[PDB]
């Protein structure tokens, strides 16, 4: 809570704007406003990895005191990182859920905002920072060491009956003196059993970045109904369980309609031009559904794509024998929606929702929002967040990364939108150039078993692709297509591999990898599982990334590796 | 503050001794180099950094440690540093 | 002035109603003439038209006569005025137009 | 002539609104209206902090008569505080977050700006033989005259050697410049 902090925020401090995310510039782009609403002038920072961290604030190297932590936390205990760290606060609304204690306790300049079902890493740095064995924090038969010294009574300190601390078993003797280590493993690992089962098994997140600024907000008298708008972008990004498991995506449907099926600033003067109040809607999460004709989304459709192999054309026979049941047009079924006759888009939508009943794909249709600006349009809730990474454009001129980062917070403003449709120039080319290997892949069955899993990968970059995030997406498009169609249950599910040729950064063998089908909520032991083969031997490995999902090779020290990776 | 990035400069030491008297009247009687082209800041806190838009000449002697006067010409730099410029490829930012 | 069509597929379906497509001109007309209203000795009223049949004399209420079957003799310097060029073009080098022959568009310039 | 001249200006003008500092101001106290320019009640509405209702012109009745008031303006017209071309701007721009009608309002007020401009070639179209002295303001509005401010009179000097020139240099029979 900052009800009471909050006061406090009026001295110099850096707003850090979290590394690469969508919800970083929703749940930051508000605060350059709140700045200068108290009138506070600011500065924020792109962050890419751990290398923009002290790289910069070696250069920022002051005692300012109010410091941000979101997106971040599971990195250092942030002290060892900023040793400068003396009483300059931090400040945690992060949503990297597995983070250290070590930065919880100490608690010198950090604040928890903590309600959370795990009651189960309660004296974790009362023994892991406290224990040691072969240790020497104690006295000795020498006389230099007979003196109060940091006396941790511990498994850092003696095993010679000399230590306040360690009431956990006796120091005289269990059966021996020396049964002080046995016990002290047993302590320390028989609770590793589970700690080391977390941080080493998988990883996932939290919750959102500016919902609880929203929230905190909420008591400030603030109707700014534009930014619930730039909060759903958050929202959506993640809340989504096309992408991310919410579960709350079905028990929001109560809140956020308890704020705004509640919060109406107007109840009787809300229809007129700008930023109408808005609406909460039954629609899909489909395919870019409104602003192109059905015929991208009913091949660019995964939830399409997973029940129906529509790359090859049994899928099309399917579908306009399914069309059949609608009697659609067909020079309207390749025109834009928005585009075509009037009382088709108009009913269009009522009936998918009841005949989507029989053919596989119930699933289509979801809960979400839709308004607008003035009368030039109707932009749509889920219509937004992919136009924006067409701005995440991996362009090596070594000046464009960080600039179109900043772009992107120029981005989400009324006033600067006709660089935004720049990305449906962009996005929709990528979403069909999706397929451009896809049905040379199925077809040539580049599907690889390699043992305990499956296993692709790529040899041959894509300028789209240099930008890694869609190296995901074909991971996450094919599998579907082959492995889990042609198949029984047996023989099908097993999570996949995805690798990213850098035909120009030099050579680095550049991956990500995901679950299979209906395994979401197991999270993927990929939060650690390419540690398997790196712990055992490593090879110019990197986690410079904050991500825990991602990697960097070499060239040609991924097989072998990849060999030990078998397990 | 910032002189040009590259008996001219005898007419501009002269210039500067004419502008004297502006500058005597300017924010008092005694006189104050008085500021008309940057810090319609409120002034808030003394000590955070900055950011520019690629700035060039690299004249900023003003009190920092290194600013490297571009975009990202930026360090631990307090207020009596970065009063300096602001239309010469600068003030997407502070 | 979006989005547009073909000339393959139009007809009676289609018919008073506004479409784009896209060919390569071939050529056409100059500029010659048109009009709206004037109007006549005969009536003395204004050559109203609807469109862009031809009449009762009206020289007759001298008493009895009548004069019937039109004497109607425009007046054009009573007249108005517009322009035309009546275009033409080909359809698309894409669609079939090697097994077939190209088909074609008569039109009007206002 | 500018942009912001006037509202280095207009914003200066005082109005009664609703929510010490030295002035003709008085304290501030809630649910009690308060006179005060206009340069606050920016620091107020879009600080969060309260409303503003507007003079008396605004309205749609009182102005929706002088539709035809002016017809009379052969030279000039009614003239509500002069300033509508400025506060509107203000006003329409956040007054709107409650404020009703906000678009006869708009429709009205360009229906009677780019008019009265309109005239004003017509007006100008009667200019003949440099006649200098003789002008209009007879009920002019504020914000207008800068748009030809520029134009002309940095014109009209060159031109104003053989116009103004008459009636105190002479030259042979013809005309002097």
């Amino acid at each position: 809570l900052r009800n009471d902090f909050y006061r406090q925020l009026v001295g110099k401090r850096i707003l850090i704007v979290v590394n690469y995310d969508i919800d970083a510039i929703c749940a930051s782009r508000i605060l350059q406003a709140l700045f200068k609403y108290d009138h506070m002038l600011y500065t924020v920072v792109p962050i890419m990895g751990v290398t923009g961290l002290k790289r910069a604030y070696g250069e920022h190297q002051g005692d300012v005191k109010y410091v941000v932590l979101v997106n971040c936390g599971g990195c250092v205990d942030i002290v060892e990182l900023l040793q400068p760290s003396d009483d300059v606060t931090f400040f945690i609304c992060d949503s990297h859920r597995p983070l250290d204690v070590c930065n919880i306790y100490s608690d010198r300049q950090v604040c928890i905002l903590g309600d959370a079902s795990l009651e189960e890493n309660i004296p974790a740095f009362e023994t892991i920072f406290y224990d040691s064995e072969g240790e020497d924090e104690d006295e000795d038969e020498s006389s230099d060491t007979e003196q109060q010294h940091d006396d941790s009574g511990a498994g850092e300190s003696d095993q010679e009956d000399q230590a306040p601390r360690s009431r956990k078993l006796s120091r005289l003797e269990r059966h021996e003196q020396r049964i002080l280590k046995q016990r002290a493993r047993r302590q320390w690992e028989s609770e590793r059993d589970r700690i080391m089962f977390e941080y080493t098994q998988f990883s996932y997140y939290g919750r959102s970045a500016a919902l609880m600024v929203f929230e905190l907000a909420w008591k400030l008298s603030k109707d700014n109904m534009d930014l619930l708008w730039w909060a759903i972008v958050g929202i959506t990004e993640q809340l989504l369980l096309g992408k991310i498991e919410s579960g709350a995506y079905t028990l929001e449907l109560e809140q956020i309609q308890s704020h705004v099926s509640r919060l109406t600033n107007k109840t009787n003067d809300q229809n007129t031009m700008s930023a109408s109040k808005i609406t909460f809607e039954n629609d899909l999460h489909l395919v870019l559904y409104r602003h192109w004709p059905v015929t991208e989304s009913m091949r660019y459709s995964r939830y399409s794509s997973c029940q129906l192999k529509l790359w090859t054309l049994r899928g099309e026979k399917r579908l306009h024998e399914l069309l059949l049941e609608m009697g659609l047009p067909l020079v309207h079924a390749r025109q834009t929606y928005g585009a075509m006759d009037l009382v088709l888009r108009k009913e269009f939508f009522s009936m998918v929702e009841r005949l989507a009943e029989k053919y596989d794909i119930a699933d289509i249709v979801y809960g979400t929002f839709t308004l607008s600006y003035g009368y030039r349009s109707r932009y749509a809730a889920a219509d937004y967040v992919y136009a924006l990474l067409a701005i995440m454009e991996s362009v090596k001129k070594h000046k464009t990364p960080e600039d179109c980062f900043l772009e992107a917070s120029d981005a989400l403003s009324r006033q600067h939108k006709q660089l935004l449709s720049a990305g449906i120039d962009q996005a929709k080319l990528l979403h069909a150039a999706v397929f451009r290997q896809v049905q040379s892949s199925l077809e040539a069955r580049q599907v690889h078993s390699a043992g305990s899993f499956f296993y692709y990968v790529l040899q041959e970059e894509h300028a789209f692709f240099s930008y890694p995030y869609a190296l995901g997406l074909l991971a996450r498009f094919l599998l579907r297509g082959h492995v889990a169609t042609s198949r029984a249950r047996q023989a099908s599910d097993l999570p996949l591999i995805a690798s990213c040729p850098l035909n120009a950064s030099e050579g680095m063998c550049l991956l990500v990898g995901i679950v299979p089908v209906r395994e979401d909520s197991p999270r993927n032991f990929f939060g650690k599982a390419f540690e398997q083969a790196a712990q055992k031997s490593g090879v110019a490995l990197l986690q410079d990334f904050f991500e825990p999902a991602v990697v960097q090779l070499r060239q040609s020290d991924l097989t072998r590796f990849l060999d030990s990776l078998t397990v | 503050i910032i002189p040009g990035d590259i008996p001219e400069v005898t007419f501009f030491n002269n210039y500067s001794k004419s502008l004297a008297a502006y500058m005597c009247s300017a924010g008092y009687n005694q006189g104050l180099p008085i500021d008309l082209t940057n810090n319609l800041r409120p002034p808030k806190s003394l000590y955070i950094e900055v950011r520019c838009m690629e700035d060039y000449g690299k004249f900023e002697l003003d009190d920092g440690e290194v600013i490297h006067l571009k975009k990202n010409s930026q360090h631990y730099l307090p207020r009596a540093q970065v009063e300096s410029l602001v239309r010469q490829g600068i003030l997407h930012h502070i | 002035s979006a989005n547009p069509t073909n000339i393959r597929q139009l007809k009676s379906d289609c018919v008073s109603k506004l479409v784009k497509i896209a060919g390569i001109i071939v050529a056409a007309s100059g500029i010659s003439a048109k009009a709206t209203r004037m109007s006549i000795q005969c009536l003395s009223c204004s050559t109203v038209i609807p469109n862009l049949y031809a009449l009762k004399c009206n020289t007759e209420q001298a008493g009895r006569p009548k004069c019937p079957l039109d004497p109607f003799f425009i007046m054009p310097d009573k007249c108005k005025c517009v322009d035309f060029q009546t275009l033409k073009l080909q359809e698309l080098p894409d669609f079939v137009p090697q097994g077939e022959i190209p088909r074609h568009l008569q039109l009007f310039c206002d | 002539m500018d942009p912001s001249i006037i509202e280095f200006i207009g914003e200066k003008c005082m109005i009664s609104i609703i929510p010490l500092i030295y002035g003709p101001v008085g304290p501030f106290r809630a649910g009690f209206p308060v006179f005060v320019p206009l340069w606050m009640a920016t620091h107020l509405r879009k600080q969060q902090k309260c409303r503003i209702v507007p003079p008396e012109w605004m309205d749609m009745d009182i102005l929706e008569e002088i539709k035809e008031e002016e017809k009379r303006s052969k030279f000039f017209t009614k003239m509500p505080c002069e300033h509508y071309m400025v506060v509107a701007q203000l006003v329409m721009s956040t007054a709107p977050d409650d404020v009703p009608r906000c678009e006869e309002l708009r429709t009205v007020i360009k229906d009677i700006f780019d008019i009265r401009e309109s005239k004003l070639r017509t007006s100008i179209d009667a200019f003949i033989k440099g006649e200098g002295t003789y002008a209009k303001l007879d009920n002019l509005t504020l914000l207008e005259i800068h748009s030809v401010r520029p134009i002309l009179p940095y014109s009209l000097d060159h031109i104003a050697r053989y116009q103004r020139t008459a009636t105190a240099s002479q030259r042979d029979t013809s005309m002097l410049s």
